[PDB]
RNA sequence: ACCCACUCGGCACCUUACGAGAAAUCAAAGUCUUUGGGUUCUGGGGGGAGUAUGGUCGCAAGGCUGAAACUUAAAGGAAUUG
RNA sequence: AUUCGGGUCUUGUAAUUGGAAUGAGUACAAUGUAAAUACCUUAACGAGGAACAAUUGGAGGGCAAGUCUGGUGCCAGCAGCCGCGGUAAUUCCAGCUCCAAUAGCGUAUAUUAAAGUUGUUGCAGUUAAAAAGCUCGUAGUUGAACUUUGGGCCCGGUUGGCCG
C-alpha cells in the first residue's frame, strides 16, 4: 500500500512524519538551526567588510597548479579570520596588508588529489576602491 | 472521430480484435486475418468470398489464438460441437 | 532505379496502394524504405545527434559514428532511427533510412471543444524506455509544444501543435528520451477511446485484392 | 501613510536564456515591425498570455453560465475594438489561437506604414515619436498607441506638423534665411 | 503400504511474460504518470561518524538514543568488451 | 537577351553627396503652483551626428558567438562545473572581430522553480542510502455483508429543434 497512511483521519500521522523526514534535506537543517548565525563567517550577510591580516602563498597542486594568490581577512564584525581570493591580478600590487577590504561569495570547490581547498571568498573592495575599476585604470586607491 | 463540420478527421479507423475487442495497431506484426472460405452446395468453394477475422498479436502470443478461433468460427455458423461455452 | 523485392513493394511500385494508411490499417511490414519513400514524399528529414565513437576491434582502435535520425512529415506521420557506421555522412544515410522504415502514424485529436482540425492530442499518452519515462498531455489551442529541445523537434516533425509534457528518470540519455517520446506518441493509436467503439466491418487486404498483381514471377 | 500607489511590471524574460530558434524568430519579429529591444516583443507576449489564461479559465466553465457569458462577451469585444480578432472569429477559442503577430499588427508604427504616411517602417519610428503623426484631433507619440478599430480612418499628420500643414520646421527656414541673407548679399 | 484421479495447506524447483526492472533478475520485485485496498518502520551525495555531547539500561565489556563545525566531486549499482 | 538597352526592385558599399526632420540642451511668455521647481504648451536658438560618440558581460562545453593576427610558454593547464597544452594554442595574454541583454548589465547572499532531491496530489527501501532479530500489545490509523426497492399518476419550470 506504498507504506504511508491513506486514511481519510490520518492527517496528524502524515505532517507529523513530515516535520520528522524535512531534517534530511540540507538547507532546512540550516534554516531552522540558526547555522547561518552561529556560525558561518559572514554572519548571513551577502558582503563583508574586513582589514588584510597576511598575504598569502598558498599553492594548490592538482590538477592544475595555483600560485594561489590569497589572502588572510579578519571580518570587522566577527573579528573571525578567512582567506579569500583576490581575482584577475597578477602581481597583487593592489592589495597590501592593513587594508579594508569588502569581501563577498566565492564558489571556488577545492579537490582531493592534489591538496587545493576551497577559499568561498573572493575580494570586491579595496580601501573603499572597487577591484574592478583599479584593474581597469578607471579609478585609482588611496593609499591610507 | 468529427469535428463541427460533421466531418471525419483522422489517419483511419483501425482493425479491432474479434476474440478482444481491443485495437490492433500498425507495428503490431504479431497480428492476424483469417479468411475462411464460403462454400457451395457442390462443395465449391467461391474465389472472392470470405468469413473474415481479425486476431490482436496478444491473443496469438498468449497461446489462446486457436480456442478463440473456434469460439468465433462456431458461432458464425462455421462449426459445431466443438467449441463449449461451459468448462 | 530501384527493383521490389517484396511483394508489398512491387504493389507499390504498380501504384495498386495509394497511401500509407493502407499499409497501416492492415499491419503490413515494410521492409524496402523507397515504399515509404514514394508514399511520403513530403518527408522532411532532420539529424537529431552526432556522436563519435570509438571502436577497439582486435587491438585495431577505430573510430565511428552513431547518428540519431528523426523523419516525418508535418501531418500525421513519425519516425525515429539509431545507427552507427564508419563515416558521418554515411551514418546519417543509413540512420535516415532506418527512420523511413519504422514510420508511425499518430492520432492527434482535441482538446475539449472541438472547432477547426485537431491540435492536440486525443489521451495522455506515456511511452517508457531504459529509465525515462515520457508523457504526453492535451493542450489547448495555441499552447505551443511545451518540451525540451529534442523531444520538441520529434513532435513537430509530427505535426502535433499544443501538447504538455511531463518527462522523469535520466532525460539527459538523448537516445532513450527519443525513444520513449517515440513511443507515447505510437500508443495514441492503441488507446480505444469511446468514438472508435462503432463495430466495422473488416477489410480486405491489399496483399488480396491484388494478389495476382505482384506476384514473384 | 497614502494609499500605496499600484503598480506592475509588464513583461517576462524568456526561460531559457539562448536558444537559437527562438533568437532568430524574436530577430525577424523585430526586423517586420522595427522594434528595438527584445523587452518590446516580451511586453506583446505577455499581454497576450493574460489574454490566454482569462481565455482558458473561462473555458473549463459550463456554456450558457453567467460568468463565462459576461466576462467571455467582453474579452471578446475589447479584443475586436482593436481588431486583433477578425469579425468572424466572434468567440473564445479562436483567442487562443491567437499568435504574437496578431498584436503587433495593431500598433501606431504599423498602421503608419500600412496606410503608407512612410516609405519604411523604421521611417514611421521617427514620425511618430517626431510629434507628426496624429490621430483626430490627438497627437501620439509612441509607436505602441495600438490603434482601435474606429480611429483607424483618422490617422493623418498632424495640424501641428510641417507635413500636416504649418510652416516648415527649423531646418527648412533655416535654409530659407541663408540662401535669402546670401542673395541678399 | 503402493498406484491413479481430485482436493485444501505447505515446500522448493523448471519454464516462460501479458507485466516489472538500471540491469542481474522477479508469480512477485506484477496488477505504478492508465500514478490511491489497510497499516508499521526506515532513507535523502560521499566523508567527518555510529564519532563528540547529553539521557537511559548494564556489575563490567557494552547497548539504545545520536549531532555539529569542518571536509570532499564524486563515493556507488549493475551490466559490456577486451 | 538576338547582344547593345527598356525599366522595375532589393542589397553591399563610398570617414561620397544632397536637402528634409527633430528633442536632448538653452530661453521670452504663459500655464502650473500657497510660493516656487518640473511636466504639459510655446516665441528664439539648438548635429553630419570624423563626438549631441552606450553600456555591461561573454566568444572550448554547459551556452548564443573565433578555421583572426602577434605575444607568449621568467606574472606559465589557468579559480562556478568539466574540459583542454605548450615552437607553431579556436581552449591562456593583448588587439581585431562577433554574440547576448540593452539605459541598463554583471556579481554576492537569501528564497521559490528546476526538485517526483520532502513526494496528500507524487519518491525510494533484493543488490545503488534505507525493512526494526523476532513475536505479543495500548494509544493511533483502518474495518465484510444486510434493513423502501420496484412500479403507476399528475404538476410546472430551461435549454434544443421544426415552424414565425
Ligand atoms: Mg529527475
Ligand atoms: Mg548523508
Ligand atoms: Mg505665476
Ligand atoms: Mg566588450
Ligand atoms: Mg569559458
Ligand atoms: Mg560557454
Ligand atoms: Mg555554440
Ligand atoms: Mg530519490
Ligand atoms: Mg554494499
Ligand atoms: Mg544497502
Ligand atoms: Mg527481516
Ligand atoms: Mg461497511
Amino acid at each position: 500500500g506504498k507504506g504511508k497512511p491513506r486514511g481519510l483521519n490520518s492527517a496528524r500521522k502524515l505532517r507529523v512524519h513530515r516535520r520528522n523526514n524535512r531534517w534530511a534535506e540540507n538547507n532546512y537543517k540550516k534554516r531552522l538551526l540558526g547555522t547561518a548565525f552561529k556560525s558561518s563567517p559572514f554572519g548571513g550577510s551577502s558582503h563583508a567588510k574586513g582589514i588584510v591580516l597576511e598575504k598569502l602563498g598558498i599553492e594548490s597542486k592538482q590538477p592544475n597548479s595555483a600560485i594561489r594568490k590569497c589572502v588572510r581577512v579578519q571580518l570587522i564584525k566577527n573579528g573571525k579570520k578567512v582567506t579569500a581570493f583576490v581575482p584577475n591580478d597578477g602581481c597583487l600590487n593592489f592589495v597590501d596588508e592593513n587594508d579594508e577590504v569588502l569581501l563577498a561569495g566565492f564558489g571556488r570547490k577545492g579537490k582531493a588529489k592534489g591538496d587545493i581547498p576551497g577559499v568561498r571568498f573572493k575580494v570586491v573592495k579595496v580601501s573603499g576602491v572597487s577591484l574592478l575599476a583599479l584593474w581597469k585604470e578607471k579609478k585609482e586607491k588611496p593609499r591610507s | 472521430m468529427e469535428n463541427d463540420k460533421g466531418q471525419l478527421v483522422e489517419l483511419y479507423v483501425p482493425r479491432k480484435c474479434s476474440a478482444t475487442n481491443r485495437i490492433i495497431k500498425a507495428d503490431d506484426h504479431a497480428s492476424v486475418q483469417i479468411n475462411v472460405a464460403k462454400v457451395d452446395e457442390e462443395g465449391r468453394a467461391i474465389p472472392g468470398e470470405y468469413v473474415t477475422y481479425a486476431l490482436s498479436g496478444y491473443v496469438r502470443s498468449r497461446g489462446e489464438s486457436d480456442d478463440s478461433l473456434n469460439r468465433l468460427a462456431q458461432n458464425d455458423g462455421l462449426l459445431k460441437n466443438v467449441w463449449s461455452y461451459s468448462r | 532505379g530501384w527493383v521490389p523485392v517484396t511483394k508489398l513493394g512491387r504493389l507499390v511500385k504498380a501504384g495498386k496502394i495509394t497511401t500509407i494508411e493502407e499499409i497501416f490499417l492492415h499491419s503490413l511490414p515494410v521492409k524496402e524504405f523507397q515504399i515509404i519513400d514514394t508514399l511520403l514524399p513530403g518527408l522532411q528529414d532532420e539529424v537529431m545527434n552526432i556522436k563519435p565513437v570509438q571502436k577497439q576491434t582486435r587491438a585495431g582502435q577505430r573510430t565511428r559514428f552513431k547518428a540519431v535520425v528523426v523523419v516525418g512529415d508535418s501531418n500525421g506521420h513519425v519516425g525515429l532511427g539509431i545507427k552507427t557506421a564508419k563515416e558521418v555522412a554515411g551514418a546519417i544515410r543509413a540512420g535516415i533510412i532506418i527512420a523511413k522504415l519504422s514510420v508511425i502514424p499518430i492520432r492527434r485529436g482535441y482538446w475539449g471543444t472541438n472547432l477547426g482540425q485537431p491540435h492536440s492530442l486525443a489521451t495522455k499518452t506515456t511511452g517508457k524506455c531504459g529509465s525515462v519515462t515520457v508523457r504526453l498531455i492535451p493542450a489547448p489551442r495555441g499552447s505551443g509544444i511545451v518540451a525540451s529541445p529534442a523531444v520538441k523537434k520529434l513532435l513537430q516533425l509530427a505535426g502535433v501543435e499544443d501538447v504538455y509534457t511531463q518527462s522523469n528518470g535520466k532525460t539527459r540519455t538523448l537516445e532513450n528520451t527519443l525513444k520513449a517520446a517515440f513511443v507515447a506518441i505510437g500508443n495514441t493509436y492503441g488507446f480505444l477511446t469511446p468514438n472508435l467503439w462503432a463495430e466495422q466491418p473488416l477489410p480486405v487486404s491489399p496483399l488480396d485484392i491484388y494478389s495476382d498483381e505482384a506476384s514473384a514471377q | 501613510p497614502r494609499a500605496p500607489r499600484t503598480y506592475s511590471k509588464t513583461y517576462s524574460t524568456p526561460k531559457r536564456p539562448y536558444e537559437s530558434s527562438r533568437l532568430d524568430a524574436e530577430l525577424k519579429l523585430a526586423g517586420e515591425f522595427g522594434l528595438k529591444n527584445k523587452k518590446e516583443i516580451y511586453r506583446i507576449s505577455f499581454q497576450l498570455s493574460k489574454i490566454r489564461r482569462a481565455a482558458r479559465d473561462l473555458l473549463t466553465r459550463d456554456e450558457k453560465d453567467p460568468k463565462r457569458l459576461f466576462e467571455g462577451n467582453a474579452l471578446i469585444r475589447r479584443l475586436v475594438r482593436v481588431g486583433v480578432l477578425s469579425e468572424d472569429k466572434k468567440k473564445l477559442d479562436y483567442v487562443l489561437a491567437l499568435k504574437v503577430e496578431d498584436f503587433l499588427e495593431r500598433r501606431l508604427q504599423t498602421q503608419v506604414y500600412k496606410l503608407g504616411l512612410a516609405k519604411s517602417v523604421h521611417h514611421a519610428r521617427v514620425l511618430i515619436t517626431q510629434r507628426h503623426i496624429a490621430v483626430g484631433k490627438q497627437i501620439v507619440n509612441i509607436p505602441s498607441f495600438m490603434v482601435r478599430l474606429d480611429s483607424e480612418k483618422h490617422i493623418d499628420f498632424a495640424p501641428t506638423s510641417p507635413f500636416g500643414g504649418a510652416r516648415p520646421g527649423r531646418v527648412a527656414r533655416r535654409n530659407a534665411a541663408r540662401k535669402a541673407e546670401a542673395s541678399g548679399e
